[PDB]
């Protein structure tokens, strides 16, 4: 994985690629790494993918809960400090490392949260990978005071350069903008820059091609 | 002592055209011995199949406890449980047991009764889902398959025609695997029938 | 413990196992029965840890003997490998393991058909026309592959089990001190005492 | 302690026809989860209407291809200027690859060309010399997701004729130049798809009675 | 000592006692390996007003304590009242001992009492307490042993306190690859709680 | 590998699979694992296939030296001694291999010698070698006898090959059969088991475990 | 088997329309220690080369030597030493290849990683990497160490591809270059802020730039950074 | 490889060797002569590590052979086990040792006494009435012990052998495929065909 | 590196250029383990006239290695005349690069040139070659790198440079165990050869 958390004006966006890998083999072209824990707290996850949907699904549901309790909307800290707690508790062996970010009535955050439960604050951040492609690039143009239009630029561009450049990320490029007032906008597939060339030929087989022992009708119903 | 290439076999799911197929090996064997030619790793809850490769005997646990699941689901909910939702209690149930996993590779395949929707999804041995708009693969020849399915796939392939391209990238995966093979079995699933055909492969 | 065998022919299961018990450099016993009853019309061979296969076959004995006497019924072949299957899916994960391989040789009196189960000590089951557990099968699958037939008498198939036997005996390299070969059909079990 | 084997990623590919054959092989050259180079060529012409290729870990590729190409300078100046026979070359690199049976090349080799009755040859190697002639043969990283591919589409493999009960097979053919190149072409895209360490761009080199002529195309850069 | 993997706090950190107060001081910089995690680190901790720690060792760990021994601290003063910088290392030294198996916590307890003034504990890896003038840690801490010592005085100003520090973290960040980044500060005395940041472009030509 | 080879009433019959295998994946189909030393002498090949091939086309350079020296055919005692003789001195090298030397001359008359890696030289009338030599056996042992004809002999051959394919996940691809007799060997023909199962099945009547 | 003591980090250089450049920090650690300052990991070779060695420095001692002597041994009976019959870039690199892969060989590796920047007799630009392994590439932008995780990706959208060469000049390489150095100072913990920076023109020849430092750095929003997450002041 | 037995009687000495080839699961050859002759009046059985075993053996042999042409003369006993020990206490010192067990069984024709040799890979010589190696030994000495003596007949001491082979086939885990025997006397070296 | 139970020669050892030239300082003290085997060790060794080298790591190693230079040099010095400092480090350098993993030798080489006055050249255990203003090395050397760096200065007197090396190695002495006893030092000038010697009682007190 690649992904990425940058802080602008008026709030917080994040992004990630959509290459998930099993050893040499990508396992799925297409998949999502950006998770909702609240309606406007969202998630970036690198590392062992059924820890990273595990964990922010159940303090996801744990925030729900506590969101109606105390009639109110949930806190990036609390998602925060919820998740470290988990993580440190297992010692690492929960693999994930995450970008947690949102808005809230304190105002807008960003943090990255690590398998050991070790937690850190920053206007740009990035894990995975593809970190150290990606953090090239935001140390290279990152600059205070950033646009809603530029922070998205400078983060999908980190995205890209992990894409590129680091075989453990490809595929396309998942945003989600955070900005304050206004609804989270979750933007799936923003970019896609690695889209198949046609096939040379189609392989599409003349009917009784595969050779047949036995035919039989299963029956679905009661 | 590797419990996901013990026994052997694949399992493999394409979508097509107001349809689904999903295909299996038949081997199970001992390391280099094989022992049995009627092994099937595909079940089916009502509409919904699920296919199983990895160790044999979590696939047969996971059958039964799924089976035991979907039941209760049935007569709770006055309903048969759909893909999507069956999708998510298999990942719930995998991922129950984190740190002492079923070594399986488990592969979902069904239609949507209400809205008639083709859908396929895979998933590792502790539950992550990896949903799919052409294929999902698993087993001992995944490498393989893999290869098969990226050439061989093309959309919108009506329920003849995807039949040929499943069967024929199961059955070239198999012939460059040891531990898969010793026959085959395909079924072709449509919104209100589905077929279920045995392929005839070399049997070594 | 070390050769177990199983040939299901159109009227009846027939089992062969070895009577050997070695420990060590010396053959301390050679007319071991490795085998028990569970039912009458169902029979469990075994093979695998010293100590464990015995205190495994008797507890699954009592277990299906109680069941007999709780309901006034016997236990189908298919439900009964089924509860011994489970009982090793469980101990595969417990803190010391059964390492217990065994066949179950029944007679179902409701289908009126013979049935052979192969369940190994991690409790995966099979049915099967002829099986086997340990070494033996590196043998004697090939060897039935070639000369078995589905509609075969329970006299071809003690033919075709002296087939086996005769090719153990040849290629092994240890000395098993034959086998105690028992049929399981219509009428019950029974043991073959000349063989 | 110092490990003298690394893996270079990569994958190639060989086929023949009745006058012709190609060897095909992808320019990334990779190390762990990151690029080394897009463009650095693997498929070599070493003279005699030879071409040649040794994929797997490039330093003993490269000093393999190095002895090879000497082999042949030296065939001539010992043998009054003899062609080279594809035979007598495969040969020959057997005893190359065996010399260092207890110190082996990690690499997986392919060598194309025509035999002495103008017919196309692809002869394929393990690192340690058994040698074999076929029609087909992929080798490299992404070897198993191609070479099944190929004996579906090449030698007709699990294909019967239709409507003949899965009795009769599909009578085997030579293909044409089109129709291989377009069979490499999509062998190489679907396996750059799935496969991380294939990508970036793919060569191919044919061989025909004429002489030996070069094609290039673009492959995914992810 | 170190989990496989886990980001390093290797650092360069010292607490300084002086006339006024107490003055914390420590480097930026966060490590996996030989990639900097982090350049722009606070390792300089609250657990109660006037009580702060320097941490060193695994961020995971001294995180973790640090949010108990908080926890700890704001249950006792609702009891029994402010704490004493004695109290708060008490609670740091009962963790780190009790789990000295577990963690890799190097921390520096420093606080300003009324009575007391300021105060500094050391808490190395074993889980001891040592209460000093002032103290040293990290990675980084063992090249300026010689300076500190040479350097060191009792009862100095703040000026000279923080040119203390900044001189000798200076040399600890020049010569410890896994020190770097800003230098933090935060001072303790009976005024209240300052905050002080120095950057590269000066303390690197020093 | 499956090989195996016996000798009998008509001469030595000599039968091998074709697959080769690196861990589970099969890497081929057609391998050809007899090597044709001479029109009197074969050698087998199983275990690692270079080690095989590599030495097997050195011990026919050095029976070609032998009857170039000696003007005289070299005799399969010799033959088989020289190879054995060559991987004993790589002994513990790990060198893997399991060969046969099958062939006739006048003075041994029809003559197997079974040669491994670890030094071991033994004649025989039937060995069989490889990763599913006991399938073969199995087969083998329980139709062997000394009177079958050259026909009944074939078949056996094939069919504890076949037999070894099926059960063996490392053996498959195809059968390829000869024959030894004292005018030397005769090929018998590459027989695919994609065709040769069914066929063998339908016609024989075996096979019942498979689904038909 | 050998195990590195004194070490150097990242070498990083690119392809431009007329030439070459490469740099390197001129630091030698001593595991976590920064031990030596002085270090210099550029060594030209006549003026036409320049070889950037990271990895062991007492390694790196001995290839300087080796390239000495290599200029000496060229210039026996060569009346042409210093015109047709000059040590090439080319020429240079094969050499050291040959030897990296030969003592790896022999299981007693030199340990570096090196890359060969120069320009060839007719013009052509020439960049080639080589390391302990013996393994040999080349690209339009080679970095070895880190260098090769974040300088490659921002070299690389300068010069992405071939074509891109005869349209990135001069100014605009150096200037990719400098600020990927500035890049591996915020991020390699085994890098210095000093380092040399050398370019290879066809026309204008060798510039050897010595005692350069990374400056425009952003270190101002640490101020406002507090705490790991809910700490307020 | 595994059983080489040998009794020294009155005007005889008797060896007794498995048939036995055994590679993995499979006896690869059941008529397997597990000794050379080195002269007219000296016989040497082997047992030990694949390969080793014959390397050796001929070798010895070739070497005894040698000797007897070069002086014509036969050499005693006595002086061929002293030469073999020395060969193996030379190879149990060298870069790849021989693992090879012997025992030489030989008739001493100017003394006109039967003498059997026990030497063992390390080179570790011994002149007994009855020898054994591996875990064959075990059994045999113990038998041996109770109903050897030394005034003996080769008759008797062929019942007496085929004892030992007895209790070996009851008592041994491994089938050892029985053993060929051979005589060696005044009158050379002759073998039991009927055993 | 040190082979089992060797004599370790861990040690606070530096070199200091200075106007006139360079001085050579040293500890005493030899350890196995935590036992001290040789309280007033030389550390300090004649490879030539004006051209001395510090020792530290195995102390069977650095003599082996200082018997061989010196042989060469004297070798040297008959067929050609009086080597230089650089010379007799490229010696040292052969030594320990082409033995590096047989060896476990820190030296660092001092000496005086009419020509190029004081040079000093230190060569650690990989055997690369590093010519300083000034050099530290042994174990005890890490507690003085802040120190060294922050108080050394190009061009210092007899006295001053005298001064420099007493206070860095009664530190080094102070916080490292593997240091101590007597400070011995070398002054190498135009003038000649001096040793000079200090006492516990004198450093200890600095
Ligand atoms: C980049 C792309 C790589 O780091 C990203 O970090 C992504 C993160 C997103 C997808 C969440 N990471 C992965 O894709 C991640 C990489 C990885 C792999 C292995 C261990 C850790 C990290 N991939 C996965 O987690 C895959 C998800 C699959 C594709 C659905 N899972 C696996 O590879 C599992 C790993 C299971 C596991 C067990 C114990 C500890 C950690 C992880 N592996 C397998 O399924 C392989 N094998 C197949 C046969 O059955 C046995 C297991
Ligand atoms: C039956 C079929 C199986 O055992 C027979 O025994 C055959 C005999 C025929 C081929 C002569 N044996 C094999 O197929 C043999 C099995 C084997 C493998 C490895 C060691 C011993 C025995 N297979 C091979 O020798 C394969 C043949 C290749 C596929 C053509 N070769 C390898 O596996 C090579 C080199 C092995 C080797 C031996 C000794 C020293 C060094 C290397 N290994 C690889 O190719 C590794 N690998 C393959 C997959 O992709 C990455 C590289
Ligand atoms: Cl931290
Ligand atoms: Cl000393
Ligand atoms: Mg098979
Ligand atoms: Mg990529
Ligand atoms: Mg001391």
């Amino acid at each position: 994985t690649t992904i990425v958390g940058v802080k602008f004006n008026n709030g917080v966006v994040i992004a990630a690629d959509t290459r998930s890998t099993q050893g040499p083999i990508v396992a799925d072209k297409n998949c999502a790494k950006l998770h909702r824990i609240s309606p406007k707290i969202w998630c970036a996850g690198a590392g062992t993918a059924a820890d990273t949907e595990a964990v922010t699904q159940l303090i996801g549901s744990n925030i729900e809960l506590h969101s109606l309790y105390t009639s109110r909307e949930p806190r990036v800290v609390s998602a925060l400090q919820m998740l470290k707690q988990h993580l440190f508790k297992y010692q690492g062996h929960i693999g994930a490392y995450l970008i947690v970010a949102g808005v809230d009535p304190t105002g807008s955050h960003l943090f990255s949260i690590h398998a050991h439960g070790s937690t850190d604050v920053g206007y740009y951040l990035s894990l995975g990978s593809g970190s150290l492609a990606a953090m090239a690039v935001l140390e290279s143009h990152w600059k205070q005071d950033l646009t809603k239009e530029e922070a998205i630029k400078l983060a999908s561009d980190a995205i890209q350069a992990g894409i590129w450049n680091d075989l453990g990320s490809g595929s396309n490029v998942d945003v989600c903008v955070m900005e304050i007032g206004k609804d989270a906008e979750y933007l799936r597939n923003y970019l896609t820059p690695n889209v198949r060339e046609e096939k040379q030929k189609s392989y599409k087989f003349p009917r009784g091609t595969t050779a047949v022992l036995k035919e039989s009708i299963v029956n679905i119903c009661d | 002592s590797d419990p996901s290439s013990i026994n052997g076999g694949i399992v493999v799911a394409m979508t097509g055209k107001d349809c689904v197929a999903i295909a299996c090996d038949l081997r199970l064997g001992s390391q280099s011995l094989g022992v049995s030619n009627k092994f099937e790793k595909i079940f089916h809850y009502g509409h919904v199949f699920l296919g199983i490769t990895g160790l044999a005997t979590d696939v047969t646990t996971l059958n039964e406890m799924f089976r035991y699941k979907t039941n209760l689901y049935k007569l709770k909910e006055e309903r048969a449980i759909e893909p999507e939702t069956f999708t998510q209690l298999v990942s719930s149930s995998l991922y129950e047991r984190r740190f002492g996993p079923y070594f399986v590779g488990p592969v979902v395949a069904g239609i949507n009764s209400k809205s008639g929707k083709p859908f396929i999804a895979g998933f590792d041995l502790i539950g992550c889902i990896d949903e799919a708009k052409d294929f999902i693969v698993s087993g001992t020849a995944s490498d393989q398959l893999f290869g098969m399915c990226e050439s061989l796939y093309e959309p919108n392939l009506e329920p003849e025609d995807l039949f040929e391209t499943i069967s024929q990238a199961l059955l070239n995966a198999a012939d460059r695997d040891a531990l898969s093979g010793w026959g085959a079995v395909v079924y072709i699933i449509k919104k209100d029938e589905v077929v279920k055909r045995y392929l005839k492969m070399r049997q070594d | 413990m070390d050769i177990i065998l199983g040939i299901r022919v159109q009227d009846s299961v027939i089992l062969a196992s070895s009577k050997a018990v070695t420990r060590g450099i010396s053959v301390l016993k050679d007319s071991d029965d490795k085998t028990r009853q569970l039912s009458p019309h169902t029979l469990m061979s075994f093979a695998g840890e010293a100590g464990d296969t015995v205190q495994f076959a008797e507890y699954i004995q009592a277990n299906i003997q109680l069941y007999s006497i709780r309901e006034d019924y016997e236990l189908s072949p298919q439900a009964v490998s089924s509860f011994v299957r489970q009982e090793l899916a469980k101990s595969i994960r417990s803190r010391r393991p059964y390492q217990v391989n065994v066949l179950i040789g029944g007679y179902d009196k409701k289908k009126n058909k013979p049935e052979l189960y192969q369940i190994d000590y991690l409790g995966t089951k099979v049915e099967l026309p002829y099986g086997a557990h340990g070494y033996s099968g590196f043998y004697t699958f090939s060897l039935l592959d070639h000369h078995y037939r589905p509609d075969m008498t329970t006299e071809e198939g003690l033919d075709l089990l002296k087939l086996c036997v005769q090719e153990l005996e040849k290629r092994m390299p240890m000395d098993f001190k034959g086998v105690i070969v028992k049929i399981v059909d219509k009428d019950g079990i029974r043991q073959v005492d000349d063989f | 302690q110092f490990n003298p084997y690394g893996d270079n990623g990569g994958t190639i590919l060989g086929i023949a026809g009745e006058d012709f054959a190609v060897l095909a092989g992808d320019t990334r050259n990779i190390t762990d989860y990151s690029i080394n180079s897009r463009y650095e060529p693997k498929v070599f012409d070493c003279g005699d209407n030879i071409v040649m290729s040794a994929n797997g870990f490039a330093a003993d590729g490269d000093a393999l291809v190095k002895r090879f190409k000497n082999s042949v300078k030296w065939y001539h100046f010992d043998h009054n200027d003899k062609k080279l026979s594809i035979n007598s070359a495969a040969r020959n690199i057997q005893h190359l690859l065996y010399g260092k049976r207890f110190f082996p090349y990690y690499v997986h080799t392919i060598i194309a060309g025509l035999d002495e009755d103008g017919k196309g040859a692809v002869y394929s190697f393990d690192p340690v010399g058994s040698y074999e002639r076929e029609q087909c043969r992929a080798g490299g990283a992404a070897a198993s997701l191609i070479m099944p591919f190929l004996d579906n589409q090449v030698n007709f493999k699990n294909q019967y004729e239709p409507g003949t009960n899965g009795k009769v097979k599909k009578p085997l053919k030579y293909l044409s130049v089109e129709e291989v190149i377009k069979l490499v072409r999509d062998s190489f895209t679907s396996a750059t798809e799935r496969h991380i360490q294939v990508g970036d761009g793919l060569e191919i080199l044919i061989v025909t009675k004429d002489g030996v002529r070069k094609e290039f195309y673009e492959l995914k850069r992810d | 000592r170190l989990k496989k993997g886990e980001v390093s706090l290797g650092a360069s950190i010292m607490a300084v006692t002086f006339k006024d107060g107490v003055i914390l001081g420590a480097d930026s910089r966060t490590t996996t390996g030989a990639y900097i995690a982090n350049r722009v680190t606070d390792k300089l901790t609250r657990v109660h007003d006037k009580i702060w720690c320097c941490r060193s060792g695994s961020a995971a760990d001294t995180q973790a304590i640090a949010d108990i021994v908080q926890y700890h601290l704001e249950l006792y003063t609702s009891q029994y009242g402010t704490p004493s910088t004695e109290t708060a290392a008490s609670v740091f030294k009962e963790l780190c001992y009790e789990n000295k198996d577990n963690l890799t916590a190097g921390i520096i307890v420093a606080g300003y009492d009324d009575k007391n003034k300021g105060e500094v504990y050391t808490i190395p890896l074993g889980g001891s307490v040592h209460k000093l003038p002032y103290a040293i840690a990290g990675s980084g801490s063992t090249f300026i042993y010689g300076y500190c010592d040479k350097n060191f005085r009792e009862n100095m100003s703040k000026e000279e306190t923080v040119d203390f520090i900044k001189h000798s973290l200076s040399q600890a960040i020049k010569w410890d690859g896994s020190s770097g980044g800003v230098i933090r500060m935060v001072v303790l005395t009976a005024a209240g709680v300052e905050r002080l940041i120095f950057y590269p472009d000066e303390y690197e030509q020093l | 590998t499956t090989t195996l080879a016996f000798r009998f009433q008509g001469g030595i019959i000599v039968a091998v699979d074709s697959r080769a295998t690196a861990g589970n994946w099969v890497a081929s189909q057609t391998v050809k694992k007899v090597i044709e030393i001479n029109p009197f002498l074969l050698g087998t090949m199983a275990g690692g296939a270079a080690d095989c091939q590599f030495w097997e086309t050195w011990l026919g350079s050095q029976c070609r030296l032998h009857e170039l020296r000696e003007k005289e055919r070299i005799s399969v005692a010799a033959a088989s001694k020289i190879l054995s003789n060559l991987v004993y001195q790589y002994k513990g090298a790990g060198l893997s291999m399991g060969t046969m030397i099958c062939g006739y001359t006048r003075k041994e008359g029809p003559t197997i010698y079974y040669v491994d890696s670890d030094g071991t030289r033994l004649k025989g009338d039937i060995f069989c070698v490889g990763s599913g030599q006991t399938f073969a056996y199995g087969v083998l042992d329980s139709n062997y006898k000394w009177d079958l004809s050259v026909e009944d002999a074939l078949y056996l051959g094939k069919r504890s090959i076949l037999a070894a394919a099926h059960r063996d996940a490392y053996s498959g691809g195809s059968v390829n059969l000869y024959h030894v007799t004292e005018d030397g060997w005769i090929y018998h023909g590459n027989h695919d088991v994609g065709e040769l199962f069914w066929k063998v099945k339908e016609e024989e009547g075996s096979f019942n475990n498979v689904i038909g | 088997t050998q195990q590195p003591i004194v070490t150097g980090t990242s070498v990083i250089s690119m392809k431009y329309d007329n030439g070459v450049i490469i740099a390197a920090d001129n630091l030698g650690s001593y595991g976590s220690l920064l031990r030596f300052n002085g270090v210099e990991r550029l060594i030209p070779v006549g003026d036409n080369t320049v070889v950037g060695i990271s990895g062991d420095i007492s390694d790196m001692q001995h290839i300087e030597r080796l390239l000495k002597d290599l200029v000496t041994e060229n210039a026996y009976d060569n009346p042409l030493a210093d015109a047709e019959e000059a040590l090439e870039p080319s020429y240079i690199f094969e050499y050291l290849a040959t030897v990296m892969y030969q003592r790896r060989s022999k299981m007693n590796p030199l340990w570096n990683a090196i890359i060969v920047a120069g320009v060839q007799s007719n013009g052509d630009q020439f960049l080639r990497y080589v390391n302990l392994l013996g393994v040999t590439y080349s690209s339009p932008t080679l970095a070895t160490g880190f260098g090769a995780h974040m300088a490659n990706p921002l070299l690389r959208k300068v010069v992405d591809r071939e074509s891109d060469i005869p349209k990135t000049t001069v100014q605009v390489a150096e200037e990719a270059i400098v600020n990927a150095m500035r890049v591996l100072y915020y991020r390699d913990a085994r890098s210095s802020r000093n380092f040399s920076l050398a370019i290879i023109d066809k026309n204008t020849g060798l510039t050897f730039k010595k005692n350069l430092q990374v400056e425009n750095m952003k270190w101002d929003f640490a101020k406002d950074i507090k705490g790991y997450g809910t700490q307020k002041i």
